[PDB]
């Protein structure tokens, strides 16, 4: 799950019959919570999100104001626990504030208590459906069907160079062919081809900064970079094996268990480890091709994934070299 | 000619003006009093000994101005420039030439925006309107219902954000427009079911085996209306977006449906731009008096990719080079990494295509977080070949707000080279010598003879909008149709076109054509004015130039005595056959006879006044025989072959002479309008909104339309006025012209209305769309044809039921809103059409009932306590539906009050 | 960026009655800036008995932030306060009070306050940076009985923030015995990134607060033979001085630390290099192999049963000290822990025995880098000659692209250009000689301490650029740069290409390059 919520509440600085009134859907935010957060809920700085700490976690809050005759000022609040990430709720709260604002501006909704009473099962449905699938398609009025979706907000990307080699970790067939951008459809038949100035001028026929920012967005979703597979060692060969030369190094560095100079001892030290903890492919000249030119099933996933479900070996070669 | 500037020391601004020939400084002034309240205050006297005289050989290469609530033509822009050759230009200047107006703005010189400067003969000009006509379309695809970046939906992003921002900027800059808002989409598998046959097209790839049956759905909101304080349209569009997919889904064919296609799966985009062109091409048929600019905004939530057939693409190219209207924006955000307006050739490596004739822009909301990805994703459960899409520099493109809030008129004077010699084949020249003869219209013979206004060479319009089936979801136009096959046939092959004309005195013009660029050549009236006007009505269509107690006005007297004929409605020994002495001594008392003087009419007396006199003194229906006895000697008109003049309520305008004149054919782009005259009663118009709740046919007058003393040109309009009697029926005047300045004809019609309201009865311009579909010479693709069934629930009986249709028509007359039979002027008058009194409502009378539509040509003026206020038209709609469908006892009492007699 | 734009103090409801801002314009304890001057309460302020600031710069809304946090700061209960307000602002303040009715659990007037010192950033910090600002404000607001108006320690930390991006460390870094890395990894978050309290609680093993700080003191108001055995090779007596200066006196440390601090010149040069930019090497074993004298049967048992269950009974059940007992128990302990450090610690003759038996039987060797010791610590494994050395992370200047003769890009023997015995891995003195030749004396250590910005070019290649730009096949290019060192034309032929760095190319310059090479 993205984030964990537990309680939603409504509040208002209402006139002299009740100074600060609330509606609640459940934590039970008692007298202490409302005393300890009551100065927060009145400000000339409005239509702005603010979240604060508290004993039970973090409340998030937003306000707005209308009906200056016997002035109207109220507040939505949304309270969760602190010690997690809890940073994917904020445009949803600002969007609900916009929903309530436009609903009041064109229907004159909350001028009477009965509308606010009708507004309570709305809170129940939203409090359940945010935790259900994070999306809400609920018609509250004849002119407002509220639409809500939770974004996981995958974090910040690195910088991509152009001497790089990318590998798509997942498989290609998990997606619609019709549903990509067209530059990505012009590159995606050739991704497992290794280096980048090969791939652009070999099939992409695109511009360098364009494909560099496009692959940076791919890294922002689902691809992992590494360095090229120019054959440095040659004497790694003479221990017998089954087909762990071209694919294995890209896989192992995508699993991030070497230093960059794979050299002439790293691979054999890891190879004998994999061997006991279990003709030519033209072994010279993959590099004269390195410019623009005008078991029986393949085994580089099976044993490594059957390991990778565990973690003792991931200790044993995550303190690698 | 001398040139002054006048700031002081240390200042920020610079102020410069001109007047005539300071050399010795002694006689001078501040040239403008209220330039104080224009710009900057100090006391306006003659002497401060500050003011520096300047040579100022420094120019201002581009100037701009705006118009507000006014119609002109670009020939009037040309003469504005010609009177604007050698003069000053300060910011926010109101200026006037020849009766018409302008307000200055946006004057650049090469890097900088300069507040005050001078313009002479080699700059360039840009004319923009804030009084224009805007057609905004909203595409709806399968991605309007999808979430996006920052967490939002494309619908409320697009509508709420973009339309709210644009309407706030319109309200700030205080413009005025005629809007149309069309919502549209497509559906798939609408194959076969009766009453829904005429609406299906077939998508068809010429080798890969896919051809399916599809349809495009339209729905208009507010049709053609100017109104202040918009943005309630946002609320209506929200409600229609909620009720929209059932309005798409549970209709015509409940087999297997698939609505709301993607933009890249299929698409009806370019077709909608094509029908916007097939509205704007017939803009000349009901010309406005206050609106100039034309703007087609298409909003897509797509990406910039569309796929389309080559044929209609080439067709839209050859139609868009004519006039430039189309502007696209995408409310998706996320500008993608390729040449972003582009087309896949949906033909009959796939073939790629880019347009250069379209202004793209992209929206972005107000939220600021960084790595905005340029990609979608969806999880599954389970012989040139020189352009690709990429190598262009598509970095960042904004909104271009100035090209959105001030629509610009067409380019006047652009750059291309002549057609010297060699391969260029066809040539035609015309020399035109006229004669001293003034017993004006002779320019029309060379006008028809030279080009015939793209006469035999054509502009190519094979878009045949024949069918429109509509649904009774809400009152405006909801058609859902197929737009007819393209009747394409290709024009001219392997040939250019060049013309020339000449007046052998001093004037030559040269004329290149695949686009109409002109090369003018210069060396009782003066011939250069006729030459300039000839260049003007070569421009009018398409005109790219190359660069380096009375008042005896004619119609008004007949109009005011025609007013007098209902103003009073609501002797010696007699029977003597001589009657000569009264026939010349009417004026003994104060008898109104205009027997003094006028041009072309020395001895003025009209026969209706004579009938007034000898019905005050002699009897009434024996009048015509003794009037024949009078007419056997004396005369008023030319030669009789008629009755004794014409006795009661009969209509003769000016121009006594027509016998002892050339015409306008219907295929050389005539500007024409229609005005109608209707009878009002105001003491029921107040309870209309108040608390009570429930002998040839034509005659053609080539009027010289001026109340001024110009000595500039000649300027005339051909009225075709129809009328004969007008007891209580409507009275129509066709207005045709292809001639000189518009706003003077506007103020003549303004004087006609302002004389029609007080001292008489009422005048309103009427849209000449009768109840007529597209694929006509008239017609619009946005007219709903609102049917209303006449429920009943009880020889030659069809005439009888037509009569009682007329009887309930004029009874609906009698309640609040009277009727008039608009027996229109082009012949044979197919179905009875009725205009209602002083309002915006029209009927025709043909299974069950009869059909109804609107006037859009009212435009917040033409106003007394009668007109306007669109809710009145809605009230008449609901009132006739209540009086029509056998409601509670109303048609019951109608049957009793009919059968009582 | 790990910055902090705003530090600030305010006033609404200070717990007092006289000599302050309540009735006159602003004035407080030992300070009178009366009659509503330019309001010193925020960061950028030159301070004296009279003080003046600027109020100009916050990139956003300004005074609504100030005049809202005046009361958004305050509460009744004490503790932490984190406030992520909108899109790009986080407020970080953990204040307290001290009000008492003469109970004492100096002072001049009852100048008591619900004080509100707080400093912020924008939305993109790091978690240890967050908790370090937490304990930073915590050590700021202890008691502060230098009871004045003095905000210069606040500006001292403010300039510490803007000037420095990695705050506290040491010139004096020490050792690593057998237990200190996991001894360090027990707390890992106590106080202020501090090797000082780290060594103190390691050595004397008692939590005493001779109050350790960054630069400014705040207030609330044995000779060991294991350690000296781990530091008879490297640097004992500065650490003994540190022991004396944390068991005797406080407030006088950095003026007493830094003044106390062919073969020998390269030795101190490479030890300064290891004090800055060089990494270590170690090794270990594993006893794991599983498929279908003492080679087979114990391995078969290992295939069906973990060894410490079965075989650890038989070595006391038959009373056997020998080579096979050394096969059993120290192999078991080194497999429990896996550096070579216990194999060099626990030795009688085991030193030449562990690698002997390790290469004897078919338990698998591996060589690798020191056990989890990040460069956020001092050092592993004090210096002896029996061990190799490399370097991995450190940024560096350029050798090939700007047309030089002694070419050194990054390849095997990374800088690829008793008589130098002790290290089998030569890139240590490759990197040092490629910094500077070892005959220069002051410039040697000056370049060791001025490779910050590295003689003022800065990095643009790590050898992939060559084959990236042009038609350089790898063995062809080693054919070039194993003999490019001897005439300028052999380097010039591939480095002349500023005539295509006028660029106008947009695909590749390779055709003009291989044409214009040869004659």
């Amino acid at each position: 799950s993205g984030c964990r919520i537990e309680c939603i509440f409504f509040s208002e600085f209402h006139p002299t019959l009740g100074p600060k009134i609330t509606y609640q859907v459940p934590l039970f935010d008692t007298v202490q919570v409302y005393i300890i957060t009551k100065p927060e809920l009145q400000n000339k700085l409005i239509t702005v999100t603010a979240m604060e700490k508290k004993l039970i976690g973090c409340p998030v809050c937003i306000e707005h104001k209308k009906y200056s005759r016997n002035a109207l000022l109220f507040n939505l609040g949304f309270v969760c626990d602190a010690q997690a990430k809890t940073c994917a709720l904020e445009p949803i709260v600002k969007k609900l504030a916009g929903y309530l604002t436009t609903l009041e501006l064109e229907s004159s909704f909350v001028s009477m208590e009965e509308s606010k009473q009708k507004l309570v099962p709305i809170m129940t449905i939203l409090l359940e459906e945010l935790n259900a699938s994070g999306r809400c398609t609920l018609p509250i009025d004849e002119s407002n069907t509220i639409h809500l979706k939770v974004i996981e907000q995958r974090p910040d990307p690195p910088v991509a160079q152009e001497y790089d080699v990318p590998v798509f970790t997942k498989d290609k067939e998990d997606f619609f062919n019709s549903q990509w951008d067209l530059t990505t459809q012009q590159i995606l038949p050739y991704i497992d081809g290794f280096r980048h100035i090969q791939k652009i001028s070999a099939e992409a026929d695109v511009e360098l900064n364009l494909v560099r920012i496009a692959i940076q967005n791919l890294l922002y979703y689902g691809v992992v970079t590494l360095v090229s597979i120019l054959q440095y060692s040659n004497v790694y060969c003479p221990t017998p094996k089954v087909q762990d030369l071209v694919d294995d190094k890209s896989l192992q560095e995508a699993c991030l268990s070497y230093v960059t100079k794979q050299g002439h001892k790293r691979a054999s030290l890891r190879d004998v480890f994999q061997l006991y903890c279990s003709q030519f492919g033209l072994m010279k000249n993959l590099i004269r091709r390195l410019q623009k030119y005008p078991y029986t099933g393949c085994h580089s996933y099976d044993e490594i994934c059957c390991k990778t479900g565990m973690s003792y070996h991931e200790l044993d070669e995550r303190l690698e070299n | 000619i001398v040139e002054i500037a006048h700031p002081n020391d240390e200042y920020s601004p610079l102020l410069l003006q001109v007047k005539s020939l300071k050399e010795d400084l002694q006689k001078e002034t501040i040239s403008v009093d209220q330039t104080v309240t224009q710009v900057f205050r100090l006391r306006p006297y003659q002497d401060v000994y500050v003011n520096v005289v300047d040579p100022k050989d420094v120019t201002l290469d581009l100037v701009e101005l705006t118009f507000k609530d006014q119609y002109i033509g670009r020939g009037d822009m040309w003469r504005l420039k010609k009177s604007l050759v050698s003069t000053c230009a300060y910011i926010t200047q109101k200026v006037e030439f020849a009766g018409i107006r302008a307000q200055a703005g946006e004057l650049w010189v090469k890097n900088e925006k300069v507040m005050c400067g001078y313009i002479s003969e080699d700059t360039r000009v840009v004319f923009r309107s804030t009084s224009a006509m805007v057609y905004i379309f909203i595409q709806m695809s399968c991605e309007m219902w999808d979430f996006d970046i920052y967490g939002d939906l494309y619908f409320e992003k697009a509508v709420n954000g973009f339309l709210a921002d644009l309407f706030t900027k319109w309200k700030e800059k205080n413009c005025s427009h005629e809007v149309t808002v069309v919502l549209f989409s497509r559906t798939f598998y609408d194959a076969k079911s009766v009453d829904e046959f005429p609406e299906i097209n077939r998508a068809s790839i010429r080798q890969d085996h896919k051809g399916r049956f599809y349809e495009d759905f339209y729905k208009v909101v507010v049709q053609n209306e100017r109104r202040e304080e918009w943005t309630s349209l946002l609320v209506t569009i929200k409600k229609l977006f909620i009720q929209y997919p059932v309005l798409v889904r549970l209709e015509q064919a409940e087999g297997f449906p698939q609505g709301d296609n993607s933009t890249s799966a299929q698409g009806n985009y370019l077709e909608a731009i094509n029908l916007s062109f097939n509205v704007f091409d017939k803009h000349y048929i009901n010309r406005n008096f206050d609106r100039t600019g034309q703007m087609s905004v298409v909003i897509t939530p797509g990406v910039g990719v569309f796929e389309v057939d080559r044929l209609l693409m080439i067709l839209t190219k050859q139609r868009m080079i004519d006039n430039g209207i189309g502007v696209d924006l995408v409310c998706m955000g996320e500008q993608p990494l390729h040449a972003v307006p582009l087309f896949k050739l949906h033909n009959r490596g796939d073939d790629y295509n880019i347009p250069h004739w379209i202004n793209h822009s992209f929206y972005t909301s107000k939220s600021q977080l960084f790595c905005n990805s340029f990609t979608p994703r969806i999880k599954l459960a389970g012989t040139l070949s020189a352009p690709p899409v990429v190598p262009g520099f598509c970095c960042t493109v904004g909104v271009d707000w100035k090209s959105l809030t001030t629509p610009a008129c067409l380019p006047l004077t652009t750059d291309y080279f002549p057609d010297r010699q060699g391969l260029q084949n066809d040539y035609t020249e015309g020399c035109y010598d006229l004669l001293p003869e003034a017993d004006a219209q002779q320019v029309f013979e060379e006008f028809i003879c030279q080009r015939l206004m793209q006469g035999y060479q054509i502009i190519v319009q094979p878009k045949t909008q024949k069918p429109n089936p509509a649904v009774p979801p809400p009152l405006s136009s909801s058609p859902l149709y197929s737009r007819g096959l393209v009747s394409r046939n290709r024009p001219e092959e392997e040939d250019q076109y060049w013309l020339s004309m000449g007046r052998t005195f001093h004037k030559v013009t040269l004329k290149d054509k695949m686009i109409t660029v002109t090369r003018y050549l210069p060396k009782p009236r003066a011939d250069e004015d006729e030459w300039q006007l000839l260049d003007g009505f070569v421009r009018f269509v398409e005109g790219l130039n190359r660069i380096r107690m009375d008042s005896p006005r004619k119609d008004g007297a007949f109009f005011m005595e025609f007013v007098r004929s209902p103003r009073t409605a609501s002797l010696t020994s007699s029977s003597t056959l001589t009657e000569i002495l009264e026939a010349m001594k009417h004026p003994s008392t104060g008898v109104q006879l205009l027997s003094e003087q006028k041009g072309l009419s020395p001895y003025c007396f009209i026969s209706a006044e004579v009938v007034h006199w000898l019905v005050n003194h002699v009897e009434g229906i024996q009048t015509q025989a003794m009037a024949i006895d009078i007419m056997q000697k004396m005369l008023e008109e030319q030669l009789i072959t008629h009755a004794s003049g014409e006795a009661w309520r009969t209509f003769i305008y000016g121009f006594y002479f027509y016998k002892i004149v050339d015409d306008f054919a219907s295929f050389q782009r005539k500007w024409f309008e229609v005005a109608f005259v209707a009878e009002e009663l105001v003491h029921s118009e107040i309870p209309a909104f108040l608390l009570p709740w429930l002998v040839p046919e034509q005659r053609t007058v080539t009027l010289d339309v001026d109340v001024n003393n110009r000595t500039d040109r000649l300027e005339w309009c051909s009225c075709y006025y129809h009328g004969n009697f007008s007891l209580n029926a409507a009275f129509e005047i066709k207005l045709h012209w292809m001639a000189v300045t518009a706003a003077v004809l506007f103020e003549m019609v303004q004087g006609w209305h302002r004389k029609a309201t007080s001292c008489g009865f009422l005048l309103v311009p009427v849209l000449e769309g009768p109840f007529a579909l597209p694929s006509y010479l008239y017609g619009d693709p946005l007219r709903a044809q609102l049917f209303i069934p006449l429920n009943i629930s009880c020889e030659t009986y069809w005439d009888r039921m037509h009569l009682f249709q007329e009887a309930i028509a004029h009874r609906f007359g009698f309640v609040q809103d009277k009727y008039s039979a608009s027996a229109f002027n082009f012949p044979a008058e197919n179905k009875p059409q009725y205009i209602h009194v002083t309002g915006t409502v029209f009927l025709q009378l043909p299974r069950v009932g009869y059909n109804w539509a609107y006037n859009t040509m009212l435009t917040k003026t033409w106003r007394s306590s009668a007109t306007g206020d669109e809710k009145f038209a809605d009230r008449l709609l609901k009132d006739f539906t209540d009086f029509c469908i056998n409601r509670d006892n109303r048609l019951v009492t109608f049957w009793t009050s009919c059968l009582e007699k | 960026d790990n910055t902090s734009p705003i530090s600030v103090i305010l006033v609404s409801s200070g717990s007092r009655g006289n000599k302050l801002l309540f009735r006159y314009p602003f004035q407080r304890s030992q300070e009178h800036p009366a009659s509503q001057t330019s309001k010193p309460r925020s960061r950028y302020a030159a301070s004296n008995t009279g003080d003046h600031a600027d109020e100009q710069d916050g990139d956003s809304r300004f005074s609504d932030v100030i005049l809202a946090t005046i009361l958004a700061t305050k509460s009744e209960m004490c503790g932490q306060k984190f406030e992520l307000k909108i899109d790009n602002v986080r407020f970080v303040g953990h204040p307290t009070l001290l009000q008492h009715a003469l109970g004492q659990i100096k002072r001049e007037a009852p100048t008591m306050i619900l004080f509100n010192v707080v400093f912020a950033l924008r939305a993109n910090a790091d978690p240890s940076v967050i908790n370090c600002l937490h304990n930073l404000s915590r050590r700021i607001a202890t008691v502060l009985q230098h009871e004045e108006r003095r905000c210069q320690y606040l500006t001292r930390e403010a300039k510490l923030i803007l000037a420095l991006q990695d705050e506290v460390s040491a010139m004096a870094d020490g050792n690593e015995g057998p237990q200190s890395p996991f001894h360090h990894i027990l707390p890992k978050c106590k106080l202020a990134r501090d090797l000082k309290e780290a060594y103190d609680s390691l050595c004397t093993s008692g939590v005493v607060r001779l109050h350790i700080n960054s630069w400014l003191e705040v207030s609330f108001c044995i000779p060991p033979e294991a350690i000296e055995r781990s530091l008879k090779a490297i640097r004992p007596y500065h650490a003994l001085l540190l022991l004396s200066d944390e068991k005797s006196l406080l407030g006088e440390l950095p003026i007493d630390c830094s003044p106390a601090l062919v073969k020998n010149l390269q030795q101190l040069a490479q030890d300064a290099d290891l004090a800055l930019l060089q990494v270590f090497q170690l090794a270990a074993h594993l006893v794991y192999w599983g498929k279908a004298y003492m080679l087979s049967p114990n391995a078969s048992v290992c295939l069906y049963s973990p060894l410490a269950e079965q075989f650890s009974h038989q070595f006391p059940s038959h009373d056997l000290p020998s080579v096979l007992a050394k096969f059993s128990l120290p192999v078991s302990l080194s497999e429990f822990r896996n550096p070579l450090a216990p194999a060099v610690q626990e030795t009688q003759l085991i030193q030449m025995v562990v690698w002997m038996l390790q290469r004897r039987l078919l338990i698998q060797l591996h060589t690798y880098v020191c056990l989890m010791a990040s460069p956020s610590e001092e050092e592993p494994r004090p210096r002896e000659d029996d061990v190799p050395f490399t370097a991995r992370v450190g940024g560096r200047s350029l050798s090939t692209p700007n047309a030089l003769s002694f070419g050194s890009p990054t390849s095997s023997d990374d800088m690829t250009l008793a008589e130098l015995l002790p290290s089998g891995d030569s890139p240590l003195n490759q990197r040092m000689t490629e910094n500077l030749l070892a005959s220069l004396s002051e410039h040697e250590r000056a370049a060791i301490l001025s490779v910050p910005a590295a003689q003022n070019p800065e990095d643009l290649r790590m050898f992939a650029r060559l084959l990236h730009y042009f038609r350089g096949r790898h063995h062809l290019e080693e054919i070039m740069y194993n003999e490019n060192t001897r005439r300028s034309q052999l380097l010039m032929l591939f480095d002349k290409f500023r005539s295509v760095l006028v660029v106008t190319t947009h695909e590749d310059p390779v055709i003009a390059v291989f044409q214009a090479l040869l004659p």
